[PDB]
């Protein structure tokens, strides 16, 4: 009842989130001078940025030459033009000055002769605006770049009088009248419930991929903030797109990183057939990741199946220089053998494609402030931002292309951190929250704290990730998405017969798994429901039963002679997800694409077209 | 076919009065299991007992969130593979002389602050020139970094040295000590000397007695100890 | 910089190599010299040595101090003994002789 | 916003304020070769200090030169194996540490620290040990 003590703390700004956005935005305010507490279920390093490999892209220039509107152009036509366009112009324009930013922070890259950031190949990426040949961008320590990265920047984070509560899980944005106030969370150390007041709060809390049986992500990838926003009445934007990468170890589903492709890497059938060759002539296996696993997918049902059970794929690495799979790429020599027992030197690794990155999220500015959909219309949410793989400005669109969520991280993190410097001032009117708020969530948190019912935490959690792993994979049909939709629906249901066995205040694993399992929930039913309604075939999300890009036009021909759809008769809009928390019911609505960048004369706009690679 | 193994474990509940520090013992048929020590702390989580608590995330070896004291060595449970031999009780402890929160998760916030004070990050006499270009490093300066970049925080080293398990408090250990070296010997750091020369105490680097636990334990393969050898030769050879 | 920590340590691997020279040096040249000579550094070493075992065992300023005290007296004590038996006694180089012949 | 001694102070005044327990350590730690060396080192380096204490303290404290102390010695049963026995227990801990200090020397410059080379080093200083042991019980 009230048998736990509340904690009231005030701030200028809450970031939730110790990952590369988190962080990034975490000090960013500090460094403008703002009294900052930073929220965290995990110590900052543990975070899943920290098993990033690849790199993070940016237009420096240091292979060949290159230009960040290059870069541009590449997103936008990967994002299969549901990315917005705006958002996008200020990512790859802002990419060299992030990235030097990190390497001036520290961040070892490796090195070029010039001893200048090295770069390199990566899948879909192109010079002179998808003309001039394959482009090399992608920066890179090494192997293990997302480690670095997030090292670093919480190597950095510790120069800033930044307040951290690390291990702490945020339960619920504190919400009065349509504005953010702040944050409620647990403190898993001793089970107290916590409320960080701020006038400003920013959602850095990563994706929810653990929805699925077989994902690269962390045990620690739950939506928390997608369900807090989800919550709040708040829109959840384009959940429908979840990145299945191609390159993920066949056994535990851990991540051979894309890098192995830009280096040289192979894809290869049980007949030994270089497959990508045939299903895309100019990109090859450095196409994207949607047309990639599209094909590596067809392949198996094709029969081409490889090992025992003939369900996965050869990624080859074997006949690449010894000296360059060390230098290149330590860290996943070794994990190929540590999972697969596999010595790269001499033979393939076993590779399927897995769930990986979630493009939707939360919607937002490219300021990254949190917009709701009032009246067909944009709405800047009072004291609310977002940014990482939790949030959504759609600058990755339907799909995201490789070694940009890096890039994302540490681009929109700042943004965040810019926009609330540039909006108000620190040490300005907090403003106060009633006495009763919050109420619900530690009533929830109770409930589930003393939970009795038929079914326990990990019986549903697996239910509910076979589920969307069998109905909402790379292919899709109606009938099946209806199916699982109902499957879900049920599911939801099944959450007041839920089983917990720990009763404890301090470190009660078994109450926040639960916690993350309300959470995952929210995230699966509005991906499901959102994946069934649309009717088309853009980026990662394939339907077999409409396999069109359905847009405002048919641009496979030129325009004019052709008339414009109106907004609800066309698909090229983005999916806007809400849920009635009690009965489980999701209703979707839906808002334009951003065309427009933050300059024609800078950056043009790129329209709409056939995309093929 | 079944093919079961024994898993004697450390508990102790904070939240139950006057609970002792006691081991018990779970069963779990390894067909039904990936290969990981991890692998089967989850499967007893989600099956057998959820009031067994432990830190994870990545499954992967790098967040570093394992780290627990698997039969006598200190390595990650996601790396280490079981023991298929089912005549052993595999024995599963947390990090040793570390204060137990609950079951296996230790208060790291030593650790973690010992590592704030070595101030592990980029430090330039005149930084009024940062954000603008890219720092110059050949892929020679660039080599001395490898094998200490890639500490991924663990913390089985310092847990494993037993200068550590007596001095825990004023003494920095292994990780923490080789972090210090990775930004000693990154070129493009200006603040070399005074780096060393907060190292100048009885305590700080000098309870290191060359034990080599460190080096011995690392599931990344890294060798703390001999990264300590080169600052303790750096700090008697340097100037001022 | 008050370097004493890492002075300190060297002055210890310097007084380790002596020590090492000098009882082959001992053996092969059983002098009067070599006597003094080894009983510096040999209750130098046994000295600091302990100071090691000291500082990593004894906790407080209450013992380790006082650890420290009486460490310095025994040590002075075992110095001034070894001076004592190579002036009015046999000297340690020709004492291992004759316990050895035995 | 907290310094890194400020956590410090805190990390112990909260611990020690509390019914937390220590994980085990020693009495869990499974042993190797160099873990028992290095305390074979300490041993060896305690059991001589104490040695050369002994003696030169008695030096200073008992009556009687050395010679007539050496003559009580005599004057006793003295086993030509059994004065080779208690004077190999003599060589053996000052030969171990002799050798083993060495190896300590060597590291201090910064060679043999990999693992593999410290197997090596560990086991050929062991056997040195036996062999200078008994090739001046003998002398
Ligand atoms: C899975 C994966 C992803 C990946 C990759 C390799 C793998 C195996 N490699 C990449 C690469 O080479 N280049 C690239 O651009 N991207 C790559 N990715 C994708 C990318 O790494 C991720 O999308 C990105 O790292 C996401 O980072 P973000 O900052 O958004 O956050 P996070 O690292 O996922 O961690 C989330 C943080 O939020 C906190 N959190 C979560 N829930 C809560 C609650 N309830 N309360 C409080 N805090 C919460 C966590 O503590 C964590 O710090
Ligand atoms: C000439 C042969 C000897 C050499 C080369 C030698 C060298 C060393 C070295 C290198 C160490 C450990 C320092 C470290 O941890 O790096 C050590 C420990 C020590 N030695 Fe010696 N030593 C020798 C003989 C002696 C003798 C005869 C005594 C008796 C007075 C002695 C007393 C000690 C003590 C008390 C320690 C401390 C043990 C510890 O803290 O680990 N040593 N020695
Ligand atoms: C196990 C426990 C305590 C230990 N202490 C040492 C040691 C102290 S000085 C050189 N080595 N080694 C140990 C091994
Ligand atoms: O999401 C990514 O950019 C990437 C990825 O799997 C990698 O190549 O490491
Ligand atoms: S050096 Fe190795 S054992 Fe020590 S904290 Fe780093 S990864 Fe862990
Ligand atoms: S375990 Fe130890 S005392 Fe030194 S060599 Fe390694 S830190
Ligand atoms: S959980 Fe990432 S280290 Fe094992």
């Amino acid at each position: 009842s009230t048998q736990y003590p509340v904690v009231d703390h005030e701030f200028d700004a809450v970031v939730v989130g110790a990952g590369g956005a988190g962080l990034r935005a975490a000090f960013g305010l500090s460094e403008a001078g703002f009294n900052t507490a930073c929220v965290t279920k995990l110590f900052p390093t543990r975070s899943h940025t920290v098993a990033a490999q690849g790199g993070i892209n940016a237009a420096l220039g240091n292979m060949e030459e290159d230009n960040w509107r290059w870069h541009f152009y590449d997103t936008v036509k990967g994002s299969d033009w549901l990315g917005d366009q705006d958002a996008i112009h200020y990512m790859t324009e802002q990419a060299p000055a992030s990235v030097v930013e990190l390497e001036n922070y520290g961040m070892p890259f490796s090195r070029t002769e010039d001893g200048k950031i090295y770069q390199r190949a990566f899948g879909g990426q192109s010079l002179k605006f998808g003309k001039g040949g394959q482009a090399h961008r992608c920066c890179c320590v090494a192997d293990r770049t997302g480690h670095s990265l997030l090292h670093t920047l919480y190597g950095r984070s510790l120069r800033y009088d930044t307040s951290y509560f690390v291990e702490y899980f945020a339960l619920d944005l504190l919400m009065e009248n349509g504005e953010c106030r702040g944050v409620i969370a647990l403190c898993i150390e001793d089970g107290s419930i916590h409320r960080i007041r701020a006038r400003n709060t920013v959602v850095a809390t990563g994706g929810y991929g653990r929805t699925y049986f077989s994902c690269t992500s962390a045990h620690t990838s739950t939506g928390d903030g997608t369900a807090m926003v989800t919550r709040a009445g708040l829109p959840c934007q384009d959940l429908e797109f979840v990145q299945f990468h191609p390159t993920g170890i066949y056994g535990a589903g851990c991540l051979i990183t894309e890098g192995c492709r830009g280096e040289g890497g192979i894809l290869i059938n049980s007949q030994g057939e270089r497959f990508m060759e045939r299903y895309a002539p100019v990109a090859k296996d450095l196409a994207s990741r949607d047309v990639v696993s599209r094909s590596m997918t067809l392949e198996i049902r094709e029969g081409r199946g490889c090992g025992p059970e003939k369900d996965h794929v050869y990624l080859q690495l074997h006949h690449l220089p010894p000296e360059q799979l060390a230098v290149r790429l330590p860290g996943i020599s070794e994990t190929a053998m540590i999972f697969a027992g596999v010595d790269v030197t001499k033979e393939p690794i076993p590779v399927l494609p897995t769930v990986h990155y979630n493009m939707g999220g939360i919607p937002t500015n490219y300021k990254g402030q949190v917009l709701r959909h009032v009246n067909g219309q944009d709405q800047v949410v009072p004291g609310l931002y977002a940014c990482g793989e939790a949030a959504c400005a759609s600058v990755h669109g339907a799909n995201r292309l490789g070694a940009n969520s890096l890039l994302d991280l540490v681009v929109f993190g700042r943004a965040c951190a810019l926009s609330i410097a540039e909006s108000c001032r620190p040490g300005d009117k907090v403003p106060s929250i009633k006495p009763n708020a919050g109420e619900e969530s530690v009533m929830n948190l109770d409930k589930l704290r003393f939970a009795n019912g038929t079914i326990r935490t990990s019986e549903l959690r697996l239910s509910m990730q076979k589920s969307m792993q069998s109905h909402a994979a790379v292919f899709r049909v109606g009938s099946v998405l209806q199916e699982g939709c109902e499957k879900i629906l049920r599911l939801y249901g099944d959450l007041q017969h839920l089983k917990t066995f720990d009763r404890g205040m301090v470190w009660n694993t078994d109450l926040v798994e639960t916690l993350e399992l309300q959470n995952l929930m929210l995230c699966a039913l509005q991906t499901i429901y959102g994946a069934e309604a649309r009717k088309e075939s853009r980026g990662a999300h394939a339907r077999e039963d409409f396999k069109e890009r359905v847009d405002e036009y048919d641009y496979s021909k030129p325009i004019q002679g052709q008339q414009k759809k109106p907004f609800q008769e066309h698909w090229r809009k983005h999916t806007l997800s809400y849920v009635d928390v009690k009965t489980g019911k999701v209703s979707l609505e839906y808002r334009p694409v951003i065309d427009k960048t933050l300059n024609e004369a800078d950056c043009a706009t790129v329209p709409p077209a056939i995309r093929s690679y | 076919a079944p093919r079961i193994k024994k898993f004697a474990i450390y508990r102790w509940d904070p939240d139950k009065t006057g609970d002792k520090p006691h081991m018990q013992t779970y069963e779990i048929d390894l067909n039904n299991c990936g290969p990981m020590v991890l692998d089967a702390l989850i499967k007893i989580k989600n099956e057998i007992d959820s009031t067994l608590t432990f830190r994870r995330s990545c499954r992967e070896g790098i967040c570093g969130s394992c780290a627990m004291n698997i039969n006598g060595g200190n390595t990650l449970a996601c790396t280490r593979r079981i023991d298929t031999n089912l005549d052993k009780v595999s024995k599963i402890y947390p990090l040793p002389h570390m204060y137990v929160i609950k079951d296996l998760v230790p208060d790291l916030s030593n650790f973690y602050a010992q590592y704030k004070s070595i101030e592990p990050y980029l430090k330039k006499k005149d930084e009024s020139q940062e954000g603008k270009q890219q720092y110059l490093q050949s892929i020679e300066e660039r080599e001395k970094l490898d094998g200490l970049y890639e500490c991924i925080l663990c913390a089985c080293c310092s847990t494993s040295c037993p200068s550590y398990w007596w001095n825990g408090d004023k003494y920095l250990g292994p990780a923490v000590l080789m972090q210090a070296y990775r930004w000693m010997i990154d070129s493009r750091d200006d603040f070399t000397e005074e780096r060393l020369a907060k190292l100048q105490d009885p305590f700080s680097l000098y309870r290191c007695h060359t034990i080599m636990n460190c080096t011995g334990t690392c599931p990344k393969g890294l060798n703390p100890g001999k990264a300590i050898a080169e600052i303790k030769k750096m700090m008697a050879t340097y100037k001022e | 910089s008050s370097k004493a920590a890492s002075l300190h340590w060297t002055g210890e691997r310097v007084v380790s190599v002596l020590l090492l020279g000098l009882l082959p040096a001992a053996y092969l040249n059983p002098c009067s010299a070599m006597d003094y000579s080894l009983a510096a550094a040999l209750t130098l070493h046994g000295h600091w040595g302990i100071g090691q075992v000291v500082t990593d065992y004894v906790r407080g300023d209450a013992l380790q101090k006082a650890a420290k005290a009486g460490l310095l007296a025994l040590s002075a004590f075992t110095f001034a003994g070894l001076c004592y038996f190579n002036y009015h006694d046999v000297g340690i180089c020709k004492a291992v002789a004759m316990l050895w012949k035995l | 916003g907290t310094t890194a001694k400020e956590e410090m102070e805190r990390f112990w005044n909260k611990n020690l304020g509390s019914n937390r327990p220590l994980s085990p350590h020693i009495t869990i730690y499974r042993w190797s070769l160099p873990m028992a060396m290095s305390i074979c080192h300490r041993g060896t380096g305690i059991a001589l200090s104490a040695g050369v204490s002994l003696f030169g303290l008695s030096a200073l404290l008992l009556p009687g030169n050395f010679e007539s102390h050496l003559e009580l010695v005599k004057s006793l049963c003295l086993g030509p194996t059994l004065i080779y026995t208690a004077k190999f227990g003599i060589v053996f801990p000052l030969m171990y540490h002799t050798w083993n200090g060495i190896r300590h020397l060597i590291w201090d410059l910064g060679k043999g620290l990999t693992i593999p080379q410290l197997t090596q080093s560990g086991v050929v200083v062991l056997i040195l040990t036996v062999l200078s042991s008994v090739g001046l019980a003998a002398m």
